[PDB]
């Protein structure tokens, strides 16, 4: 599955303005709180696996459990994301990142991945808001490191002192091959980018 | 309620499905509900860890998939694509079951062929009996009906199967079906 | 009209609404269940049926009929009505 | 666009009307072809309901398109011969007939009823008629 993306940066004071003012431009904010953990293939056969990029990461929604009690990785629903590197030679246009995902239930996700032979790498939290345009999302988030592994709600450790926020533009096309659908997603991304650019400047980057 | 799973490997049972359905509908007034298909796939990464996934078509939404023999989760078809893209897991090995579910008076049955790449024609039956939920009384009612409704060859062959039991769902657990494929290879 | 005992027992979703946005989502609901009970005669066991309308007409069996020994689904009210009539033939 | 509503229940149209209307709107084929299919479907389902309600079962594999056939397990007799109620969807006529194990028809006899009634009692009437006729036929054979 192919995802077309733009992104940008937002300093801290500029964050609040970008937010309220985003609410003025496009469809209102949805609170998003995500917990992510990555895994790594232990075999590392150097010739063909290509484990540095293709290795997978998986995450899940923590809407309200951690504030109420100790977080329960068993209690929430989980989903697994395989997101590859971005396609180069795309300096001019919007970026393209192939992403595949699956929802997982009734199982020990952790034990399953490690029984695959994958193994822990890094664990980070995504917190922020996402806004909507027709068939194209846009989330402003921040990357909060947990206080601890499966950290509780009170701490919410932040990565840096400047605390910059990151701007992600979402568009999804099912079928890679179809040029018409890529064209319409491209133009949807252009139009949203134009409006968002009045708001604040953002552009295509690699991966 | 209480349902039985029966299974045949004789070659006569091979040719049997289509005339079996036809006779069933014609003579006992069966009604044809959804076609049944399920797909089993088996492969393992370069370090010899087994993984297998199978897909009931009835409740495809949840695809059940287990590592080696031990550990299993419910997951989405895209997960399977994930594992193909990672290439760390090796090449598939496919079984499949195709038939169709009928409802006949007081019970519903599934008549299906099992095969890999249209190899053979060993037949699986699955009869849920609406009623008592006492295994001991359903087992001979089911057995009686099965005999009656497929009696032409019934003298001629004997099954290998998993015993009937009682389970709330109207379709048989997917995990159990995995166990049937794994005892079948 | 034909003097048959029955109990209505409807359970509307808007009764359950905690606040007004809940009330909204309540009105917007796609399907609801309304359970009826019908006593045909004093000695006869009650026969009960749950009416399941659907907003978009998706469901194709709007009345579900359950009695002792048997269950069958019905598309038309006139059908279920004459089915009760079939469940009391002597007086019909 | 074509709008299909139902005489009985004008406020909620049955699922198969809605689905028809959607198919017309797709413009893949002439409206008449669809509406024809929907007519035959609509017939079949209305009967099937009222006949299930009077202990009759739809029979398949014995007869082709013009008729839908209805029977009872009880009506099967020796040698896989069985008696059927048959309804011509085109003629709107009812024939009482039995066919043998092979499928060849051994006796037909048109009976008529009040047109469009489609009641459970009427299914009783038809059934009774059939039963008288298994009597008369069997006495004729013994003789």
């Amino acid at each position: 599955m192919q995802e077309l993306y733009l992104l940008g940066v937002v300093p801290s004071r500029r964050f609040e303005a970008v937010v309220n003012s985003l609410s003025k431009t496009l469809d209102g904010p949805k609170t998003i709180l995500e917990f992510w953990v990555v895994y790594r293939p232990k075999d590392v056969p150097p010739n063909l696996p290509r484990q540095p990029d293709s290795w997978l990461r998986l995450c899940s929604n923590i809407e309200s459990h951690d504030e109420t009690d100790t977080e329960w990785s068993k209690n929430t629903q989980w989903s697994m994301y395989l997101e590859g590197n971005s396609e180069p030679k795309r300096e001019d246009k919007c970026g393209i990142r192939p992403v595949n995902r699956a929802k997982l239930t009734n199982g020990s996700v952790t034990e399953f991945v490690e029984k695959m032979g994958y193994e822990f790498s890094h664990e980070y939290i995504i917190q922020g808001l996402e806004y909507f345009f027709f068939d194209t999302t846009v989330r402003i988030y921040q990357t909060l490191i947990p206080s601890q592994q499966r950290s509780i709600k009170p701490p919410f450790h932040p990565m840096n002192e400047e605390q910059p926020w990151i701007l992600h533009v979402y568009t999804h096309v099912a079928d890679a091959s179809n040029q018409v659908a890529m064209a319409k997603a491209e133009a949807n991304l252009t139009k949203v980018k134009t409006l968002l650019s009045a708001f604040c400047d953002l552009k295509n980057v690699r991966l | 309620p209480v349902h039985g799973v029966i299974y045949y490997s004789s070659p006569s049972m091979a040719t049997f499905l289509s005339p079996a359905q036809d006779n069933l509908v014609r003579t006992y007034f069966a009604q044809h509900l959804k076609k049944w298909v399920v797909q089993y796939k088996l492969y393992r990464n370069a370090v010899t860890p087994k993984t297998l996934e199978f897909l009931k078509q009835n409740i495809n939404p949840s695809m059940l998939a287990c590592v080696d023999e031990a550990t299993m989760i419910d997951a989405e078809p895209e997960l399977e694509d994930i594992i193909v893209r990672t290439k760390l897991w090796n090449f598939r090995q496919s079984f499949t079951i195709e038939g169709s579910i009928y409802e006949v008076g007081s019970f519903k049955v599934a008549i299906a062929n099992v095969l890999q790449k249209s190899v053979w024609k060993g037949i699986l039956f699955h009869v849920t009996y609406d009623g008592t939920e006492s295994v001991d009384l359903a087992r001979p009612i089911i057995q009686e009906f099965f005999l009656k409704c497929f009696l032409q060859n019934n003298k001629s062959v004997t099954p290998v199967y998993e015993s009937f039991f009682n389970q709330p769902r109207h379709s048989l657990d997917s995990k159990l079906l995995l166990q049937l494929f794994k005892q079948r290879i | 009209q034909r003097d048959i005992s029955f109990k209505f027992m409807p359970n509307y979703p808007w009764e359950k609404a905690k606040d007004f946005l809940e009330l909204e989502n309540s009105l917007s609901i796609n399907r609801l269940s309304i359970s009826w009970r019908i006593m045909v005669s004093n000695f006869e066991p009650a026969i009960f049926i749950q009416h399941t309308p659907t907003l978009h007409g998706t469901d194709k069996s709007v009345w579900r009929c359950k009695d002792q020994y048997s269950s069958n689904q019905f598309s038309s009210l006139k059908n279920v009505c004459q089915y009760i009539e079939h469940h009391i033939n002597s007086l019909s | 666009r074509l709008v299909l509503s139902s005489s009985a229940s004008p406020l909620s149209p049955p699922r198969h009307l809605r689905a028809a209307e959607k198919n017309i709107a797709l413009n893949t084929q002439p409206p008449a072809q669809i509406l024809n299919r929907l007519y035959f479907f609509c017939i079949q389902t209305q009967l099937l309901e009222v006949a299930q309600c009077a202990e009759l079962h739809a029979v398949q594999g014995y007869y082709s398109f013009p008729y839908l056939t209805f029977s009872k397990g009880k009506w099967r007799k020796d040698g896989d011969s069985l008696w059927v109620l048959a309804y011509n969807v085109e003629s709107n006529s009812w024939s009482v007939r039995l066919l043998n194990a092979a499928g060849q028809t051994l006796y037909t006899q048109d009976v008529h009823t009040t047109k469009g009634t489609l009641s459970i009692e009427s299914f009783s009437r038809l059934s009774y008629l059939l039963e008288v006729q298994i009597l008369l036929f069997n006495v004729q054979t013994a003789c």
